[PDB]
């Protein structure tokens, strides 16, 4: 993340770190003790995907950290890399054994595809993750959070490429300066209403902070709830 | 100042208060308004609900939550169910 700020310990218990073969190449959500969802461009055939929940600074050890393996990957069925890497762009991963959650590991919400709607034309979202702090730039050490707001279908349109509006959004300033980076893809975009805070969006593609376009893209995630909500179910 | 409750403002059986120079009328469950003329319905103010708003069968609003959590005796709030509901800080 450009141009935010530390999180506190606990602040996004929600949110966790993919490692592969380099550290912090994406991040995700934990949608239950047992599952993750992130991006689909984060989970290709063959890779190892290590999860931490719990995680503040990666450098450090916390005492708070909990790291699970991934035994299954569902890839959304639509996700086709070669017509566009980022249509679709959602996956869920099973953990091999339950996270035990606490103050520094808890679920997201997710609620049903009317009121996920409504909680994103609220306006305003929290992006966070250990994605790199500026352009071509260092990992973050410490969580990053940003505030972005949600940006127009028109304007989304005119300044980004891939944009297919149906399945996903545009949200950060017209300024620029302030986006989603390298690292941070599969990660949340959550909305907070009344103190609970709910999935709005998977972090897609920071095309702002990749110099290829002025905004951060997103997945809806209102168009994927039943699925995440069928493949997910514990009972 | 005078009872402003004499003249039995609120519909819908809502009891009033006479409070200095007006009077509130306390609805009971399903209505609202100043003077309790309003069904409680989805579209103003989410029918109170503090997550999750549908019209049932009947034409009632029906409150709901999300996993985790539970309605309220009060039929309204949502209050967790699980000792981490999900979306809450907590440290
Ligand atoms: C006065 O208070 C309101 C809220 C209702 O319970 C009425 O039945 C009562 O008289
Ligand atoms: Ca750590
Ligand atoms: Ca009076």
């Amino acid at each position: 993340v450009v141009g935010g700020e530390d999180a506190k310990p606990g602040q996004f218990p929600w949110q966790v770190v993919l490692n592969g073969k380099v550290d912090a190449f994406c991040g995700g959500s934990i949608v239950n003790e047992k599952w993750i969802v992130t991006a689909a461009h984060c989970v290709e055939t063959g890779v190892k995907i290590t999860v931490v929940a719990g995680e503040h600074n990666i450098e450090e050890t916390e005492h708070t950290e909990q790291k699970r393996n991934v035994i299954r990957i569902i890839p959304h069925h639509n996700y086709n890399a070669a017509i566009n890497k980022y249509n679709h762009d959602i996956a869920l991963l099973e953990l091999d054994e339950p996270l035990v959650l606490n103050s520094y590991v808890t679920p997201i919400c997710i609620a049903d595809k009317e009121y996920t709607n409504i909680f994103l034309k609220f306006g305003s979202g929290y992006v966070s993750g250990w994605g790199r702090v500026f352009h071509k730039g260092r990992s973050a050490l410490v969580l990053q959070y940003l505030r972005v707001p949600l940006v127009d279908r028109a304007t989304c349109l005119r300044s980004t490429k891939f944009t297919i509006y149906n399945n996903m959004f545009c949200a950060g300033f017209h300024e620029g300066g302030r986006d989603s980076c390298q690292g941070d893809a599969g990660g949340p975009h959550v909305t907070e209403v009344e103190g609970t805070s709910f999935l709005t969006g998977i972090i897609s593609w920071g095309e702002e902070c990749a110099m290829k376009g002025k905004y951060g893209i997103y997945t809806k995630v209102s168009r994927y709830v039943n699925w995440i909500k069928e493949k997910t179910k514990l009972t | 100042d005078g009872d402003q409750c004499e003249s039995n403002p609120c519909l819908n059986g809502g009891s009033c208060k006479d409070d200095i120079n007006s009077y509130e009328c306390w609805c009971p469950f399903g209505f609202e308004g100043k003077n309790c003329e309003l069904d409680v319905t989805c579209n103003i103010k989410n029918g109170r609900c503090e997550q999750f708003c549908k019209n049932s069968a009947d034409n009632k609003v029906v409150c709901s939550c999300t996993e985790g959590y539970r309605l309220a005796e009060n039929q309204k709030s949502c209050e967790p169910a699980v000792p981490f509901p999900c979306g809450r800080v907590s440290v």
